RNA sequence: AGAACCUUACCAAAUCUUGACAUCCUUUGACAACUCUAGAGAUAGAGCCUUCCCCUUCGGGGGACAAAGUGACAGGUGGUG
RNA sequence: UAAGUUGGGCACUCUAAGUUGACUGCCGGUGACAAACCGGAGGAAGGUGGGGAUGACGUCAAAUCAUCAUGCCCCUUAUGAUUUGGGCUACACACGUGCUACAAUGGACAAUACAAAGGGCAGCGAAACCGCGAGGUCAAGCAAAUCCCAUAAAGUUGUUCUCAGUUCGGAUUGUAGUCUGCAACUCGACUACAUGAAGCUGGAAUCGCUAGUAAUCGUAGAUCAGCAUGCUACGGUGAAUACGU
């Protein structure tokens, strides 16, 4: 029940960085995982010059899902902190797929293409729409 | 295993170890060489029932104190064969010994005499049964908190392997203010082996 | 790998040299795994005990990818069905 | 000068009674004796497989307690050394005296 | 079988290094320990009899 | 003047925070936070002690450290830190215990035990 | 190619370059970096008059054509020649030192 | 919780049969270190030395054995959880 | 003072043995008023703080006669045994475990930091010299909070490789050396060089993890004359997830 949650961060505005550190965090590595997504806040302050925290709250608030599901297939009412760990996860899931060429090049494309609520983040969330609403012949 | 010999957790705790000497790196000399005293003893055993010798190492003496099941042929009528005794340890050790005999305590409720007194009348063609129940008899009548023995193998001429129990009284074993007394023995005529494990619990 | 020079018996070495002084035999029995490959065993013959009967095998001038130890694995058909 | 001593037995209580009883004696004819200076007291490990032909995964644990004490007493005198030397009936202490 | 392996560890070695520490008690060849010349059973059997003065398990 | 002292033990790491006054900053093992602690841009956490204790007025502060990780040994100044401003004066103790950060966390390594490997994972399962 | 051997690649750092064929080696990099100057400037072609002055006398001695098929041809030679005590287990896959064969996939094996 | 030999229980070879080892009786006794030879090695022949060391009132015991005879035997990783 | 090496103290940490302490021991509410439940305060420990040994009756004709003992049957000039070779490890193979990569969070290069535990007397080899490295050689201290094994890796500070079977990758064999072993071939390990296959996160199925957790990256010990991708112990970074049966 209890989640050991984690207030402090280097960057204090936001505090979704801390779920951002700990998830980049693979292998057992924080300083490199840090480290590009630093270079990640840079290249998206950068590229159609912006302060980092409009553009990643457009994308925390556009590909938040509203329908999901828990041999039968039920749409289900989110928690909050439920929907944006898992919009956090499909970034980095996101970051992982593309691939390119930088370190941080896909990661900043990826946050600036949900803040602009088009591509595959939209894409997985109309899949994810569309798939829990062919589930309601169960909801009755 | 599901049951381990209490004793070996006891000890360390409210007890002291079976044998003692001075720590040093050369343990194997002094484990090997208690080694052949402790297979000594069975010459004293199986006339005295010693239940369990303490052996101590001094400086460069070795002091030891046998729990004999009765003093006085042990230390004989005036003195008679507690020398040869001292002197074919002195032979067989390689180094003397300084023999302290005291006698088990007096009531006949300790674990491996009571043990090898079983183990020895099972040998003697007589029903485990009966025996049994003379000595938790013997038992709660000396005084006893908690006693059970357990039995093992072919019982009564049989080539079945069965187990019995006979306890009595509050007998805490998973408690370790227990301060108990855990015995072994083994017995046969003609079949095989039969085990036995005696357990004494006398004061908390 | 390589220690005291070449490794030899001792014992096998003096009967080579025993039977060398001569014309050289073509028949040696032996064990032959405490032996390694040297100038002196040219042109005599040696049967290592692979460990069912001892084999002979001819000694060429070319042993430099062979060792004197082995010719046949002690595994016959080396526990395969091919 | 000082005179410096080593104790090693598997039983910290009779360490303990030990070091009372050579810290009494050395102090009854003297005066100026350090106290009984702990040790950061290592231990050993021994891993037992609690089985016999099989159950590598069931194991049990052992070790060995290897207890260091050390006691100072400076200005050294024979008396001392007689008060040391008094008695060692708790032998499982390795009295190893320095100076 | 072990009955000549008593003996053959015990008697002479062709070299420096022919021989294992097998156990004194036992014939245990496998598993035992150098620092007491003793097989993985025979210590567990001596230390569940306290005969040696070291401490118990569950000290840490 | 007058200094006052702490001491920070989690994680098998024991800092020996000792605070002097100052424009409020550190000197671990006589030397700055930043290089010594790799990627430790956290101090945002290490002043925190200032942003909600005692006002905001920064003490400086000298630390003598070994022992355990560079994380640990960073959370290791907050106790020190926090026990110093316990003795300047008992009124912010109830705050503290309040404010959290001051009950130390027992929380550390514990044993390894057999069934686990390389990676800290039970055996399997029979499976097929 | 054009430096030596058989082809290398356009456009492409020298580290490589040597390395993209039978050759000096890339484990050798330390060596040829202490001892010859000509390394990876940039990751293009940059060969120009001042390079290759004196890496090709540093890698000279280790002539790398045909060389390294030579002597594995003759010891294979040799192999199947001569008593095959080897041979027998170089159809298997065995090393010298063995390898005690198990999970024999279609690799190295028919 | 250590497979090159020893390791290992199997095969082949050199091989003995109270046997490799150990105890009980006696001829008795501090147990042989090193070399040459036949022998793949074992083992065997020897040169050589192991060699009352402790009590010894002179033996003897023990105490080791150098080899031998003796009836038991020892032995089985032979089997049976 | 390079450095706790030195004079000075045990101040802090740490260091081993006595003592308080988390025990429901107090308050408010709930609860048949009781037990008990919920919240709280104090409090490091709030509802047994965490971890480890202690595994009831018994079930499995579960395993061990091959630790040992063990009744019975058999060989006992062989079913006992001295010595030499191998063999338990062979591969059309499959199996499960474990290790290594499929990568650019990355690889490669250079300066740079944090740990505890264990062993050590002929063993642990200070410094140093040599060597292509393995390692060769000489050499300090120490029966151990002195000295050694032994450096912590990731990580911080800069660079490069720029998406390829890749500066990923080391399976494969060949060449020349090193430690130990009289002996490294079935049959140890390591090194310097070359060669460079598959593998670009894996289908149905499938295992593991609830907080200092996994995952990751290092260290020490036994096993050993030398040989650990196996085991144990120690240390570093360090997350979300449990709404609900």
């Amino acid at each position: 029940v209890p989640k050991r949650d984690v207030l402090p961060d280097p960057i204090h505005n936001s505090k979704l960085v801390t779920k951002l550190i700990n998830k980049i965090m693979l292998d057992g590595k924080r300083g490199t995982a840090q480290r590009i997504l630093y270079s990640a806040f840079d290249l998206v302050e950068q590229r159609s010059g912006r302060d980092a925290l409009e553009v990643f709250e457009e994308a925390i608030n556009n590909i938040m899902p509203v329908l999901e599901v828990k041999n039968y297939q039920v749409p289900v009412e989110v928690r909050p902190e439920r929907r944006t760990t898992l919009g956090l996860r499909w970034l980095v899931n996101y970051a992982r797929l593309r691939g390119e060429k930088t370190m941080e090049d896909r990661l900043a494309n990826e946050i600036l293409d949900a803040a602009n609520n088009t591509g595959g983040a939209v894409k997985k969330r109309e899949d994810t729409h569309k798939m829990a609403e062919a589930n309601k012949a169960f909801a009755h | 295993g599901q049951k381990i010999n209490p004793i070996g957790l006891r000890v360390g705790i409210i007890r002291d170890w079976e044998a003692k000497w001075y720590a040093e790196k050369d343990f194997a000399s002094l484990l090997h060489e208690d080694l052949k005293i402790r297979k000594f003893i069975d010459n004293e055993l199986k006339e005295a029932s010693v239940s369990h010798v303490e052996i101590e190492r001094a400086a460069n003496r070795i002091n030891i104190a046998i729990h004999t099941g009765k003093p006085g042929m042990v230390i004989g009528k005036g003195g008679s064969e507690i020398e040869k005794l001292r002197n074919k340890l002195n032979a067989l050790t390689d180094k003397k010994v300084h023999i302290n005999v005291i006698e088990i305590k007096k009531v006949d409720l300790d674990a491996r005499l009571v043990a090898e007194n079983i183990a020895r009348q099972l040998e003697n063609r007589a029903s485990f049964r009966r025996v049994q129940k003379q000595a938790i008899t013997r038992a709660m009548k000396l005084g006893a908190k908690g006693i059970k023995t357990q039995v093992s193998g072919r019982l009564g001429g049989a080539d079945i392997a069965r187990a019995e129990q006979y306890s009595e009284g509050t007998v805490p074993l998973h408690t370790l203010r227990a301060d108990i007394d855990y015995a072994h023995a083994e017995a046969d005529t003609t079949y095989g082996k039969l085990g036995v494990k005696v357990w004494i619990y006398r004061g908390e | 790998s390589i220690k005291k020079g070449p490794f030899v018996d001792e014992h096998l070495m003096k009967k080579v040299e025993a039977q060398e002084g001569s014309e050289k035999k073509q028949v040696i029995k032996t064990w032959s795994r405490r032996s390694t490959i040297f100038p002196n065993f040219i042109g005599h013959t040696f049967a290592v005990y692979d460990g069912r009967k001892h084999v002979p095998v001819y000694v060429t001038e070319d042993m430099v990818g062979h060792k004197l130890g082995e010719f046949a694995p002690t595994r016959t058909f080396k526990g395969h069905v091919a | 000068q000082k005179i410096r001593i080593r104790l090693k037995a598997y039983d910290h209580r009779v360490i303990d009674q030990s070091a009372e009883k050579i810290v009494e004696t050395a102090k009854r004819s003297g005066a100026d004796v350090s106290g009984p200076i702990p040790l950061p007291t290592e231990k050993s490990v021994y891993t037992i497989i609690r089985a016999v032909h099989m159950y590598k995964d069931s194991r049990e644990q052992f070790e060995q307690r290897t207890h260091k004490r050390l006691i100072d007493i400076v200005n050294p005198t024979p008396k001392t050394v007689d008060a040391l030397m008094g008695l060692n009936l708790p032998s499982g202490v390795d009295i190893e005296i320095k100076l | 079988a072990k009955t000549s392996m008593v003996a053959k560890q015990q008697k002479k070695q062709k070299y420096a290094v022919r021989e294992y520490t097998r156990c004194e008690r036992c014939g245990r060849p496998h598993s035992v320990y150098r620092k007491f010349k003793l097989c993985r059973i025979c210590f567990r059997e001596l230390a569940y009899k306290g005969q040696i003065p070291g401490v118990r398990k569950a000290s840490w | 003047q007058v200094e006052y002292r702490g001491t920070g033990r989690r994680k098998n790491s024991v800092a020996r925070v000792r605070l002097v006054p100052g424009e409020g900053n550190i000197t671990v093992n006589n030397r700055d936070v930043r290089e010594y602690l790799p990627f430790e841009s956290l101090i945002l956490d290490l002043n925190q002690p200032f942003d909600v204790t005692e006002t905001k007025g920064n003490y400086d502060v000298l630390v003598n450290v070994h022992g355990g990780g560079f994380t640990g040994q960073a959370q290791a100044i907050r106790h020190g830190i926090a026990r110093a401003l316990l003795e300047a004066d008992p009124e912010y103790r109830g705050s503290l215990k309040r404010a959290g950060l001051l009950t130390r966390d027992p929380r550390m390594k514990e044993r390894k035990k057999p069934g686990l490997k390389a990676a800290r994972r039970s055996p399997q399962f029979s499976k097929r | 190619a054009r430096i030596a051997g058989v082809d290398i690649p356009r456009e492409k750092r020298v580290v490589i370059s040597l390395t993209y064929i039978y050759g000096i080696g890339t484990s050798t990099a330390q060596k040829i970096l202490e001892e010859a100057n000509v390394s990876a400037d940039t990751r293009v072609k940059d060969l120009t008059d001042d390079e290759l002055g004196r890496i090709r006398e540093v890698v000279d001695g280790y002539k790398v054509e045909g060389d390294l098929r030579r002597e594995t041809n003759l010891n294979i030679k040799r192999l199947m020649e001569i008593s095959s005590y080897r041979g027998i287990r170089h159809r298997r896959g065995l090393p010298v030192r063995g390898q005690k064969t198990k999970n024999n996939a279609r690799t190295r094996k028919g």
